[PDB]
RNA sequence: ACUAACCAUCUAGUAGCUGGUUACCGCCGAAGUUUCCCUCAGGAUAGCAGUGUCGACCUUCAGUUUUAUGAGGUAAAGCGAAUGAACUUUAAAUAUGUAAGAAGCCCUUGUUACUUAACUGAACGUGGGUCGAAUGUAUCGACACUAGUGGGCCAUUUUUGGUAAGCAGAACUGGCGAUGCGGGAUGAACCGAA
RNA sequence: CCUUUAGUCCCUCGAAAUUUGAGGCUAGAGGAGAAAAGUUACCACAGGGAUAACUGGCUUGUGGCGGCCAAGCGUAGCGACGUCGCUUCGGCUCUUCCUAUCAUACCG
């Protein structure tokens, strides 16, 4: 058993998009996360994974919904940052 | 040295018995031909194993740092020396003591 | 130094340069070359296992490789061998072209006048 | 597999070389200590306490400053 | 016996013990006998011996 | 919704493992190893032994000496030679690599697409001159095919390192492994001798 | 850019007065690149290599280290006796042997 990271295994296009890939052995630019909104999105996923299985259908929906609102706020915040930087 | 200390997990498996511990040594001054029992301050280098230096193992040819305040050596600046190197010149495992010669 | 293929060479192994250091067994050996490169030179050295020779192909550099004079006597012998053979035919006297291995010495007399022997002792007391 | 095969048959020779190297390191360490002994006896120039740096740079510095 | 003296005895036709040969003295032959000394006894024969 | 026992047969189930494997005499007779591939107890090649064919007829070869020349200038003598292991006229002991013919060396001028300022060099050709140390030789080489082998133990000498002393590792050679006999009162490692 | 080394006591800054510290100068040493890389007589796990394991004229009553002295060896180094300096276990047993003898015998 050996890690796929250790082997130089090409990345494959699937239902999950590969996106823009980065060359190996080069500067993969650090994308810092420091906003409260960006931290909230990551935190919601972590909490959802730890909680795991919930028997209630409504309680399961609410856990998914709070991640959706966290994503929406982060996207709105980053959009406003782009507009301010582009305009001013 | 210290009565109680917490060791790194590297060395938390090497146990050193109480009976094998020494705190003083018979240190000889070559110039002022005399020897005085002087306390040991630190082990600087054991020229047999770097691990032994970390563990403080006293073997033959080991450099230790001793408190020479009682002798009263006057330095070139006029101060009184408080610590000097000393090389163990015996086998403390076979002879139940530590003998050293001051590096002066 | 310009060295060609097929020339017999000698290996000296100097400690000035640590690059291309051969083993102590290969130090001070004589062999022929089989390939020449910019810096390294390949030689063939055949060494006995117990009876058979196995040809080691090792690489050595210019600072250790020097030519040899092993054959130079053989070319020297044939040139005079040609010269005296033609020379012998001219005058008409036989000449001997093989080399004889140091025959023992013949008889002679040694005089004592003005060379009186000096008596010696097992340990010199002077 | 190839790397283990070299470790297969070179294993004992590396053992003896390591023992020879460790003995050599013992000789050099004792030589440097003995060299310091001669220098102090001949002359030297110190402070109240010995140098705080480890006992390889301190010896190298002292033998260099002469 | 080391390999070097073994070859000399073969070259001198001294294959068995108490084998004798006639050799003419020569620096080529003198050095050969000097190597097989721990196995041979040699000297100068007279007319009766021959 | 899902997923015990005995009898006969498939079955003489699957082993790399254990034990065993059947007259005599003669002849020839080993290896315990280099190298390469591969991790699954292994294969290939070469070496040793043998058979067949072909080519040469001691033709030719050789764990040897001599000669010439390297790496060892290591000892020694002197400094009424100079200079000062690191000095030298000379030079030890000691092993040790290479070479010693017509399967050879040089010269020569014809060509060449190579090369040169050039018929100039190099290659391809022509001709010229006691066969060029000793000793031994119970033959040498080439090709194809076939079987058993892939360990090591001890000792001398040299050498690397270490211990209070032990000791550990390399190189050569020798003894034992496939060996009987004489001696050491006896006997894997000793001496003599097969 | 700082730190070390030697130098002219060559310039500046700070301090105290009857001297210093820090910079500056001369030339030696340390510090393709945010992807990862190197390194350890260390630890944990997995695996590999050398190895069945030790002692057999073994053991016993007088310490080690440093100096002084020291016949020699030798032509500086090794150097004893002394002196100075610093201090698994317990119980059970029978027969015989040993002496390194507790007692009984005899001696100084």
């Amino acid at each position: 058993v050996y890690s796929e990271k250790e082997l130089g295994i090409p990345q494959l296009n699937t239902v999950t998009p590969v996106g823009v890939t980065k060359p190996k052995g080069k500067k993969k630019g650090k994308v810092f996360v420091d906003d409260r909104e960006s931290m909230n999105t990551i935190l919601a996923m972590v909490e959802a994974e730890k909680q795991g299985q919930i028997e209630s259908k409504i309680m399961r929906a609410r856990q998914l919904e709070e991640i959706r609102e966290a994503r929406r706020i982060e996207a709105e915040k980053k959009e406003a940052e782009r507009k301010a930087l582009l305009e001013n | 040295g210290p009565d109680f200390t917490r060791r790194p997990v590297k060395y938390e498996r090497f146990i050193r018995p109480m009976g094998l511990r020494y705190k003083k040594a018979n240190v000889t001054h070559p110039t002022l031909n005399v020897t005085v029992q002087l306390p040991i301050l630190s082990v600087k280098k054991n020229p047999s194993n770097p691990l032994y230096t970390q563990l403080g193992v006293l073997t033959k040819g080991t450099i230790i740092e001793v408190n020479v305040s009682d002798l009263g050596i006057v330095t070139a600046s006029g101060k009184i020396a408080w610590g000097r190197y000393a090389q163990i010149t015996n086998n403390p495992e076979n002879d139940g003591c530590v003998n050293a010669v001051l590096l002066v | 130094r310009t060295y060609r293929v097929g020339d017999i060479v000698d290996i000296k192994v100097n400690g000035a340069v640590q690059k291309g250091m051969p083993h102590k067994f290969y130090h001070g050996k004589t062999g022929v070359v089989y390939n020449v490169t910019k810096s390294a030179v390949g030689v063939i050295v055949y060494k006995r296992v117990k009876h058979r020779y196995i040809e080691k192909r090792i690489n050595v550099r210019i600072e250790h490789v020097k030519p040899s004079r092993s054959r130079e006597d053989f070319l020297r012998r044939v040139k005079e061998n040609a010269e005296l053979k033609k020379k012998a035919k001219a005058e008409g006297v036989p000449v001997q072209l093989k080399r004889q291995p140091a025959m023992p010495r013949e008889a002679h007399t040694v005089s004592i006048a003005d060379n009186k022997p000096v008596t010696l002792a097992p340990v010199a007391y002077e | 597999a190839r790397k283990q095969r070299d470790l297969k048959k070179f294993g004992k020779a590396v053992q003896v070389q390591k023992q020879l190297e460790r003995a050599k390191q013992k000789r050099e360490a004792l030589d440097k200590i003995n060299q310091l002994k001669r220098k102090r006896a001949e002359g030297g120039a110190l402070g109240a306490t010995e140098a705080d740096d480890p006992f390889d740079v301190a010896v190298d510095n002292e033998l260099s400053r002469d | 016996i080391p390999p070097k003296p073994r070859k000399i005895l073969q070259l001198l036709r001294l294959r068995q013990i108490n084998n004798g040969v006639f050799v003419k003295v020569t620096k080529a032959t003198a050095e050969m006998i000097k190597i097989v000394e721990p196995w041979v006894a040699y000297g100068y024969p007279n007319l009766k011996s021959v």
